[PDB]
């Protein structure tokens, strides 16, 4: 397979994996934050049935600076400004596609 | 047609006192241990929300950004420590907030290659003051006290209480450089807007707890520097080990009778 | 079911644990690196190590870390030819005791 072969997904279902981070109130939305940025970065590459873990500075949970910060530039210093302590993991149930594949 | 932008880097705020030049009004000092492309920019803090209690909070929705991106020029140091910024005063009024330390600002230089730039002719710069006392300040007066200065349309200096959008006319613009032009080829206008919008702009922009007067908040309430100079004996050994680059435990306690 | 105080070999685990380089590097932003003279006779500090619990093992560890940074550090300003990394001597980790026991 080449990367140019690889069918692009419209709509993905992903059910968020039962863990004893995922439960706590006052962090989910730090954690689905974490997830649009992550995906936001670049191009990402999945299958079915995966799964996707995330690390995450818990540190920086009540402070919610805006998301006006758009596409923070150095999010390398902001990343050293951080330091990812807790993790989660996420799983692919779905993917919508009208390209179908071999390797679907 | 927007100015080519250079390489763009986050920093850390300091509130270690330079020279600062009083010839120029929004200039910055930076280490001078890595390259600096140019010696125009923008600076802008980054905020931190730290009120999201009761779910909602103060974002796009139904409260606007302020103007964070504020131009200012760039010039290193060698004093500096490494990966550090400090802003000139005027700045922070602009900002609207203190000296403080740590405060992470988001910059961006330029390049010196364009025309939109004002090239003399017509720099009407609108010095709405929108204060009270009717002062006499003069445009002349505004201009001595605000020349050497790189303007940008719609922003405020709460320390003289005045908001400058600067007009070519009826062309706006937001960058000037008083080296490049000629002192004759700036236009001065002295007034006094609608209080009305005077008070929405504030509402808008100016948050309800800030306010820039250092002297509205008296901390000099005799703060005289007492040295207390044998017990220093202590002192300059605290500042060490809390300055220290490694602490065995976070706490150190100071203990008295 | 009773956790006891470690025994000697249990404080030589924990020793082995600790200065094991990985663990010290742990928060050194500095550039400079963070290792041990191997002239260390772990044993003599297992024997010394009698009535104490990992905790104190952790707060004594980290104050040879000090000794020996700060040791370092004034060197670096005195002669001016500057080492490629840290080190603790025997000496450290003994006076480091002491005052464990001091404190104790």
């Amino acid at each position: 397979i080449g990367h140019t072969d690889i069918p692009i997904a419209n709509q993905v279902f992903i059910s968020r994996v039962g863990g004893w981070l995922q439960s706590q109130k006052c962090f989910q939305n730090i954690i689905l934050t974490t997830l649009k940025k992550f995906f936001s970065e670049s191009k990402r590459i999945l299958c079915q049935n995966d799964l996707i873990p995330i690390a995450f500075d818990s540190s920086m949970a009540d402070l919610n600076i805006a998301e006006e910060n758009d596409e923070s530039d150095d999010e390398d210093e902001l990343g050293q400004y951080y330091k990812n302590d807790s993790l989660v993991w996420f799983f692919v149930t779905s993917a919508e596609l009208d390209c179908f594949s071999k390797d679907n | 047609g927007a100015i080519q932008l250079l390489k763009k880097v986050i920093l850390r705020s300091t509130v270690c006192k330079m020279d600062f030049p009083k010839d120029n009004l929004f200039v910055v000092y930076i280490s001078d241990g890595a390259q600096l492309p140019s010696q125009k920019g923008y600076a802008s803090i980054v905020k931190c929300s730290l009120r999201q209690s009761k779910k909602s909070d103060s974002d796009n929705k139904s409260v606007g950004i302020p103007s964070k991106k504020i131009g200012v020029f760039i010039k290193c140091d060698s004093q500096i420590p490494e990966n550090h910024i400090a802003l000139s005063s005027h700045l922070w009024d602009a900002f609207f907030t203190h000296p403080m330390n740590g405060a992470k600002i988001k910059l961006e230089f330029l390049q010196m290659n364009q025309a939109n730039i004002i090239s003399g002719r017509n720099a009407t710069v609108n010095i709405k003051y929108f204060g009270k006392d009717v002062p006499t300040k003069s445009g002349d007066q505004y201009s001595k006290l605000l020349g050497g200065s790189l303007l940008t349309n719609n922003l405020i200096l709460p320390t003289e209480q005045i908001i400058i959008e600067i007009k070519k006319g009826e062309s706006e613009q937001q960058l000037c450089n008083l080296n490049e032009i000629s002192n004759e080829s700036v236009q001065w206008k002295v007034t006094q807007m609608g209080k009305e919008e005077v008070k929405d702009i504030i509402e808008r922009h100016l948050p309800k707890h800030y306010h820039v007067k250092e002297t509205g908040e008296v901390s000099r309430t005799s703060k005289d520097e007492d040295d207390f100079i044998t017990v220093n004996s202590i002192k300059k050994e605290m500042v060490n080990y809390l300055t220290s680059p490694i602490i065995a435990t976070p706490a150190i306690i100071l203990d008295g009778k | 079911i009773l956790v006891p105080v470690p025994s000697e070999a249990q404080r030589l685990r924990i020793f082995q644990w600790y200065l094991s380089s990985h663990e010290l590097n742990r928060d050194v932003q500095q550039k400079v690196p963070v290792s041990y003279m191997d002239n260390i006779s772990f044993s003599s500090l297992s024997s010394y190590s009698a009535g104490l619990t990992p905790l104190d093992i952790k707060s004594i560890v980290e104050t040879a870390r000090m000794t020996a940074t700060a040791r370092f550090y004034q060197e670096s300003k005195k002669c001016g030819w500057l080492p490629q990394s840290i080190l603790i001597t025997q000496e450290d980790l003994s006076k480091a005791t002491s005052k464990a026991r001091n404190e104790f």
